[PDB]
């Protein structure tokens, strides 16, 4: 176990086999939801081809989904070797613990929540079931931060294991986690085994 | 750290216990124009509602085509085994597997432009209900979550599904769309964005399988179609504006000719709308 580690990279092209195996994978990908967005997205085929399978032999996946990715995310979860076994929802509140009910915040109904699929792979050991509820209640914070409560839920589920987050930003770096994303501050690696494999694979850089 | 997840670990109060103003009345107590939109739409629904109609039927053996005319909205509440495994109580009716549910010929009674609301539970039904929607010819388009609080009985409850990782404290009602509907052009069929995709109530009494009545309010506010079917309803869910069909109904009054007459000339299958509602409802 180590302090926060991160790699500024394009996740489509990083050879993630150098990172070893993780008890938990978490990802918040910019899905192609078939609408104009003020940020760039990954195509369905780019998502399908992410080398998620090498990151894990036994453990859990947390995959945020929205729009048509409710279904595309399920496809990816099964393709990567997981069975969906839970679905967390994050209920978004305002500053006074109320849901914002007005506006036009979904296509048919308004939206008060975000969804995170939970998948399992293999036969994980040393995990604690049933410690947390599958509902998170938290305000929206800063620039689209998913709720930090999720890290505590995952730590109670799988204490002291190594974990990897995909599409993370500097605010997402955490002890026991390796964070991958293209807005991180360079490359900061501390695990000697990961450092050694990184030098072999990228002798230049 | 105002971490309600940690607070649940420490106290047994579910995070949803701390969401304020979730009741039908208190949500817009301070917002007269928001309250007025709901009040006028509910009056429009009540003024145009058919009297309750209901039919006892063993849906597993029933030719569903005997239900006419076609329906603008269908609410489907099949009795899932998980409702009883997770509570421990013995069911007093046949439980339906997802294979059983899939076999229903819902596409044979849905109107060409219409919506479905399918209670899917909290486990494998979130996946298999989506397959049912495909089979019946709908596209999944929203997910209404019923989130259960435990304000009156704080504590943990063991989820019995051996695959579960977290304590399951909600149920999902998947919404599907059939046909082509454009919310800017088809305002005589839908009023979009009047409700949110969350219902928050206290966990029901020990042996209570009912779903929250607010699901009817969301459906009625959203779709102006007057032909509304509730499959697997019960005596306790009978409601003006709805045809209720289910195995545990104790009596039947459904007459297909009389029911259809409420929607044919000089009547309409749509509620219409008032100028006051048109000026208040959310629009592009
Ligand atoms: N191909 C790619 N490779 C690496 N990062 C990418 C990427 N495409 C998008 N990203 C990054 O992924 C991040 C999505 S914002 C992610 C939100 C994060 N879970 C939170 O809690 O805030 C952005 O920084 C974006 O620039």
């Amino acid at each position: 176990l180590f302090p926060p580690q991160w790699i500024c990279c394009d996740i489509r092209y990083l050879d993630v086999s150098i990172l070893g195996k993780f008890a938990v994978v978490m990802a918040d990908p910019p899905w192609d939801i078939h609408m104009e967005l003020p940020y760039g997205t990954l195509t369905d085929d780019e998502m399908r081809r992410l080398n998620i399978p090498v990151l894990q032999d036994d453990g859990f996946l947390f995959l945020w989904v929205t729009g048509r990715a409710m279904e595309l995310g399920r496809e990816c979860l099964n393709l990567w070797g997981y069975e969906r076994v839970d679905e967390i929802i994050w209920v978004k509140t305002n500053q006074l613990q109320r849901i914002i009910r007005t506006g036009r915040t979904g296509h048919w109904l308004n939206h008060g929540k975000e969804h995170c699929l939970v998948g399992v792979k293999g036969n994980p050991q040393g995990f604690n079931q049933g410690l947390d509820c599958d509902v998170i209640v938290a305000e929206v914070r800063s620039t689209s931060h998913k709720p930090d409560e999720i890290y505590g839920m995952i730590e109670r589920l799988s204490p002291g294991t190594r974990k990897i987050e995909l599409f993370g930003r500097p605010h997402n770096v955490q002890p026991n986690w390796i964070t991958l994303g293209n807005q991180l501050d360079g490359i900061h690696l501390l695990d000697p085994d990961v450092v050694a494999r990184f030098k072999q694979r990228y002798p230049d850089g | 750290h105002n971490d309600y997840c940690q607070h649940f670990v420490d106290t047994g109060h579910r995070p949803q216990n701390f969401i304020r103003d979730v009741g039908l009345a208190d949500r817009f107590e301070e917002y007269p124009k928001l309250r007025e939109l709901i009040r006028l739409k509910d009056e429009l629904i009540a003024k145009s509602n058919t009297p309750p109609m209901y039919l006892q039927a063993d849906i597993e053996a029933f030719d569903i085509r005997e239900l006419t005319p076609k329906f603008d909205v269908i609410l489907l509440e099949p009795p899932l085994e998980e409702y009883y495994r997770e509570t421990g109580i013995t069911a007093n009716e046949k439980c339906w597997t997802w294979d059983d549910i899939m076999k229903l010929e819902i596409d044979e009674i849905a109107a060409p432009r219409s919506f479905i609301f399918l209670w899917c539970g909290s486990g494998e039904g979130l996946d298999l209900g989506r397959v049912c929607l495909r089979k019946w010819g709908y596209r999944r388009c929203e997910d209404i979550c019923w989130i259960k609080t435990n304000k009156n009985n704080p504590g943990k409850t063991k989820t019995l599904d051996p695959k579960a990782v977290f304590q399951r404290t909600k149920e999902h009602c998947l919404m599907g769309i059939k046909g082509t509907v454009k919310r800017s052009t088809d305002g005589d069929f839908i009023h979009a964005n009047v409700d949110i995709d969350l219902i928050i109530t206290e966990e029901p009494e020990i042996g209570n399988i009912e779903k929250p009545v607010e699901i009817f309010h969301i459906i009625e506010h959203f779709c102006l179609g007057r032909r509304r079917l509730h499959l697997f309803g019960r005596d306790s869910t009978i409601r003006p504006g709805w045809l209720t069909v289910g195995p545990t109904l104790t009596n039947s009054n459904y007459n297909a000719e009389t029911y259809a007459s409420y929607f044919s000339a000089p009547n309409s299958y749509l509620t219409g709308c008032t100028e006051e509602i048109e000026r208040l409802r959310p629009k592009s």
